[PDB]
């Protein structure tokens, strides 16, 4: 009979009800793709923010995140990758010291760049172990232009400010491996996605907030995005 | 200071001050005559 | 590990040696039995009048 | 009326009843410059009286009209463009269209003044009044979108759009009802500050917001030769929708008169014909809508 | 050594591949040449679904032709009802992450997975407030790609690594391994009689796994790329598979040979899923390309096409009765086509 | 059947050459973009090169770079690699490797352990 339509109609308010405020919830948090390598440093920065997927939440200036960490599946990541195009920012962590591995990790964020499903997804770059590549280049065993025949003839770009008491070799080699990254993000240039490259280390007791500062960033871009103001 | 209504105002002000015109003439006239 | 599953890989394309296959014009001949079978009564080869659709 | 002042002069003869035809000394107010004197064929000196002594009115007829022409035609094909499905964005859809509504209601009360100087003498002058005023506050409310989604911790968006839609219909209602006070004493015969300082106070609030927003744009673009062309090409596109025409003759009370005639009905006139076009008409966020949606139609 | 079997393997594969020629003795387009086609097809959309805030990746049709499940990335598993276009169930989940999603022939329990590599059943007919978590299937190494219901007890599901499992509810453990594929596993069908199982993965092949066996009876290949999706022709004889490489194609289980490839000069992007009609002649496959293409799947000629969604369609559904069609896409809108 | 079966390669002095090739069947090798893929005795799967579909984007590795030389030939469907310097740690088996989707400007995973699009590999020794 036609009585018990009304009866799913009455449960539908509570479905209802339910739904609007778990849309509230949701577009409340950010999601955000935490991806590297096994020596990137993943694990640590996890450490950083004291306030198999493994899911990490952090309260900055009270607006809600979370951080996958996707540690379980196998190295074939294309079609596993797909289902983070709706992710606010791929944490992009690589290992500057690897030299070896530095390459691989190049060729990795050139395939999550030039994506189908990733190409409107910005991609908040750590370049991890910065303080380990210092200790690194004062040994002078491994050179990068034995990998890296263009870092010989390569000169410090203008925008540089290192750290005080930073030699100005290390300098040259630390910004050459972000340039390395930064050559990728412009080649497309159609301005959908921005890679965010900073320089980290352990002892660093930051980075809640530089992904809150890159992410608000590209809050703020995808808003003008619209409006064409760029 | 807005442009419209205060222009409007001003039209309204001077709504008087448009006909006479022709009258105006003749009276100039008249008073080049005296 | 090659040789683990390569004594097992010659076992594995036995099976698929010894299946029974015939002329694949059959298997043609076959799909044209089924496809006609239920044309008639598959309301997506031909429009079906709302009285008895349920999506009107 | 001619009739009027003639009657005003013959009212002065009658009180004279030696009479010079004009007077019987200040300029008399009955006329004239009345800061001015005349002096004493008997000799008359009435320069001073004259100093004053209209065809640009008529001719700003046509100048505004044929835009507001314009102006209306583009928004009814660009407020209809919104209807189409999906694009009805909170963001820029749910904004645009009550902006673009403000100009429909403000540009057909522009004809009704011309036309009844329809609706009675006292509530045509009030609706221009009202709906007016809405136009220079739906203007500010886009304004305080933008610099809103920038300046804000992100932004909740829809948790304040109800305080931001009444405040470009409610607050001028509530402003303008006080000026029916002044309507009550005032004579109301002739049919003719309070309806303009929240406007003045408008522009400036709009401006402040568009040194903010395009500031932003100087961080957001050096740090992404191109830059300095990119910036120029998106703060055009920003012009007109902060209504930063304003800003000039804002401060001016002076109604010189010539040019705030000429420049402002040129432009608030036509304003809806360049806030139309690039805000529904040239985006390819719409034609890009337009072009499939066009498709899909035409597919059945 | 390793040489020797490489050498000795080719052999193997030659004389296979030798046999398949004398089977192919014409082609499908010779003795399908003389029939009319269905010609033009006017599908239109009646009851777009709404509720779901991120993009729907998975969906399936009930046995009554009437509930449908579908799993959105936002972690919210909604039982719809298509006639009324009402939300009986909406089951929250504890992974956002979600790649599958089966009704259960009985209707009681309905499955979901994703990244946590756990096909977790659910109870519609709790009595209790809200539904419950009845088991978790833990033991996948790798993401679940595709996860459907044999009966109440045995679900078949494919993970991402490289294996397909049959699992038992009650007990709670893997009883069956299917080893054999090389590439991330995406999809099943089930055959009519759910003996047989179906399988691509990640390596331009499927494979006809035997359910009680737990070997691989068949192995079909000629795809060039990551295959997506794979549905059983309705007689269960054949089936079609939608690969990255943007054509379908039709595979004979009996013949052992490659029929007909189902592709436009035009179409340049993967199909996503594919799904046969009642009547085995509509292969109505979804592309990357936010819209999909009814194929006609004797004369390999498109017939029609479904230009609704603004986003891939991720997931495809014809009902049991087949009176219509359901098009999960990333624009998190399922519409209902007929 | 998808299928990379390479031919060249072997023992060669320091300083040697050697043109590899990558014969590719049972698909149109026209659509694909390729890449070379080096695994040295006690090692990951390594990155060489790559070529964009026409010939146009290569790139290498810089290890290697300004040393090899890749060609394609539609026609014949074949990959081609140079070698005019080779140093001992360049001794390592060369997959030719293909990339997953046909029309796309990534490639992911060429490098992993079981790749489904990569060849049975050559070994390139360098030794007296």
């Amino acid at each position: 009979q036609r009585n018990e339509e009304k009866a799913q109609r009455e449960a539908n308010k509570k479905i209802e009800k339910q739904l609007q405020k778990d849309k509230q919830v949701y577009r409340a948090t950010h999601r955000l793709l935490l991806l590297g390598a096994d020596n990137s440093g993943k694990s640590t920065i996890v450490k950083q923010m004291r306030i198999g997927i493994f899911e990490t939440k952090f309260q900055v200036d009270k607006v809600n995140f979370h951080m996958f960490d996707v540690g379980g599946q196998r190295d074939e990541r294309r079609k596993w990758i797909q289902c983070f195009n709706d992710v606010t920012a791929i944490i992009f962590v690589v290992d500057s010291s690897d030299y070896n591995r530095l390459q691989e990790a190049l060729n990795l964020f050139k395939s999550i760049w030039n994506n189908r499903w990733l190409r409107t997804i910005s991609v908040i770059l750590f370049l991890n172990k910065q303080d380990l590549l210092a200790e690194k280049v004062l040994a002078g065993k491994s050179k990068i232009e034995d990998y890296f025949p263009e870092f010989a003839r390569y000169t410090t770009p203008e925008d540089a400010t290192p750290e005080p008491g930073e030699d100005p070799r290390v300098t040259r080699a630390k910004y050459f491996i972000r340039d390395e990254f930064l050559r990728i993000s412009t080649a497309s240039g159609d301005g959908r996605h921005y890679c965010y490259p900073h320089f980290t280390c352990a002892v660093d007791t930051e980075n809640a907030r530089r992904i809150f500062n890159d992410c608000r960033d590209i809050i703020q871009r995808m808003h003008l995005r619209q409006y064409e103001l760029l | 200071s807005v442009s419209e209504i205060q222009l409007m105002h001003n039209l309204g002000k001077h709504l008087n001050s448009m006909e006479r015109v022709e009258w105006l003439r003749k009276k100039l006239q008249d008073v080049h005559n005296f | 590990a090659s040789i683990a599953q390569a004594r097992k890989l010659v076992e594995q394309l036995k099976m698929e040696a010894n299946i029974d296959r015939i002329k694949v014009s059959k298997a043609a001949a076959d799909l044209m039995a089924y496809c006609e079978a239920h044309a008639k009564e598959d309301p997506l080869l031909t429009p079906v009048p709302a009285s008895e659709n349920p999506f009107r | 009326t001619k009739e009027e002042q003639i009657f005003l002069l013959h009212r002065a003869q009658a009180q004279c009843e030696e009479w010079d035809h004009i007077l019987c000394v200040p300029c008399p107010d009955y006329i004239f410059n009345h800061k001015g004197h005349a002096y004493r064929r008997t000799w008359a000196n009435y320069s001073e009286c004259v100093k004053f002594l209209r065809e640009v009115f008529d001719r700003l007829g046509m100048i505004y009209t044929v835009g507001y022409s314009v102006s209306l035609a583009s928004l009814t094909v660009a407020v209809l463009i919104l209807a189409y499905f999906r694009r009805l964005h909170c963001t820029r859809n749910y904004i645009h269209m009550h902006l673009f509504l403000s100009f429909m209601l403000r540009a057909v009360s522009i004809f009704v003044k011309d036309a009844v100087l329809y609706a009675g003498c006292r509530v045509a002058v009030t609706f221009f009044l009202y709906f007016l005023a809405t136009n220079y506050y739906w203007i500010l409310v886009e304004g305080l979108y933008l610099h809103s989604l920038i300046f804000m911790a992100f932004f909740s968006e829809k948790k304040y759009l109800w305080g931001f839609t009444v405040f470009g219909w409610g607050l001028p209602a509530v402003f303008v009802a006080v000026w029916v006070s002044v309507r009550a004493t005032l004579a109301n015969t002739g049919c003719w500050w309070i309806i303009q300082v929240p406007i003045l106070a408008s522009i400036v609030l709009n401006f402040i917001l568009f040194i903010n927003i395009v500031r932003v744009l100087a961080t957001k673009l050096r740090e992404t030769r191109q830059q300095y062309r990119k910036l120029l090409k998106s703060t055009l596109v920003l012009m007109p929708l902060f209504g930063v025409h304003y800003i000039v003759f804002m401060a001016t009370p002076y109604t010189l008169w010539q040019v705030q005639m000429h420049y402002e009905m040129l432009f608030n006139s036509f304003q809806g014909f360049f806030v139309a076009i690039i805000y529904c008409f040239c985006n390819g966020e719409v034609q890009a809508e337009i072009k499939k949606s066009w498709s899909r139609w035409t597919l059945a | 050594e390793l040489d020797q079997l490489r050498q000795e393997a080719e052999q193997l594969k030659n004389q296979i591949r030798d046999a398949r020629k004398a089977c192919a003795d014409a082609t499908l387009s010779q003795i399908t040449n003389n029939i009319d086609p269905v010609g033009r097809i006017q599908m239109r959309t009646r009851r777009t679904l709404r509720g779901h805030l991120a993009k729907i990746y998975a969906m399936h049709w009930g046995t009554d032709s009437r509930l449908l499940v579908s799993a959105s990335q936002d972690g919210k598993l909604i039982i719809w009802d298509s006639y009324t276009t009402n939300k009986v169930h909406a089951i929250p989940l504890r992974s956002s992450w979600v790649m599958t999603c089966a009704y259960a022939p009985s209707g009681n329990y309905v499955a979901c997975g994703g990244l946590d590599n756990i096909c977790s059943i659910y109870n519609l007919k709790t009595r209790e407030g809200n539904v419950r978590v009845s088991r978790e299937l833990a033991g996948h190494t790798g993401y679940l790609s595709c996860c459907r219901f044999l009966d109440d007890n045995q679900i078949v599901t494919s993970s991402g690594d490289t294996t397909c499992a049959l699992w038992d509810i009650e007990t709670g453990q893997q009883t069956t391994t299917f080893t054999g594929h090389t590439g991330d596993v995406m999809s099943l069908s089930l055959a009519p009689d759910t003996r047989l199982f179906v399988s691509g993965a990640c390596d331009a092949s499927a494979k006809l796994w035997d359910v009680r066996e737990g070997m691989c009876r068949q192995t079909f290949t000629g795809h060039e790329s990551d295959i997506n999706a794979i549905c059983f022709f309705p007689n269960g004889n054949a089936f079609a598979t939608g690969s990255d490489d943007a054509t379908c194609r039709l595979f004979d289980l009996r013949a052992d040979q490659e029929l007909m490839t189902y592709s436009h000069d035009n179409i340049i992007c993967g199909i996503t899923s594919v799904s046969f009609s009642k009547s085995g002649r509509l292969l109505l496959a979804g592309y990357d390309d936010f819209n999909c293409n009814v194929w006609d799947a004797l004369k390999a000629d498109r017939a029609g096409v479904l230009a609704g969604h603004d986003n891939r369609v991720s997931c495809l559904g014809v009902t049991d009765d087949g009176m219509a069609v359901a098009t999960g896409s990333w624009d998190s809108f399922l519409k209902i086509w007929n | 059947q998808v299928q990379l079966q390479e031919s060249g390669g072997g023992l060669v002095q320091p300083g040697g050459s050697l043109r590899l090739s990558c014969a590719a069947s049972g698909f149109t090798f026209s659509n694909y973009k390729m890449n070379w893929v080096r695994q040295a005795p006690g090692k990951g799967l390594e990155w060489v090169s790559d070529i964009s579909q026409s010939g146009a984007s290569i790139s290498y590795t810089g290890s290697v770079k300004g040393r090899f030389t890749i060609s394609r030939d539609n026609a014949k469907n074949t990959l081609y690699l140079q070698m005019n310097s080779l140093k001992p740690e360049d001794t390592a088996v060369y997959y030719c490797a293909r990339c997953p989707a046909p029309f796309t400007r990534d490639c992911f995973d060429v490098t992993s352990t079981t790749y489904a699009y990569r060849g049975q590999g050559t070994q390139v020794t360098v030794s007296s």
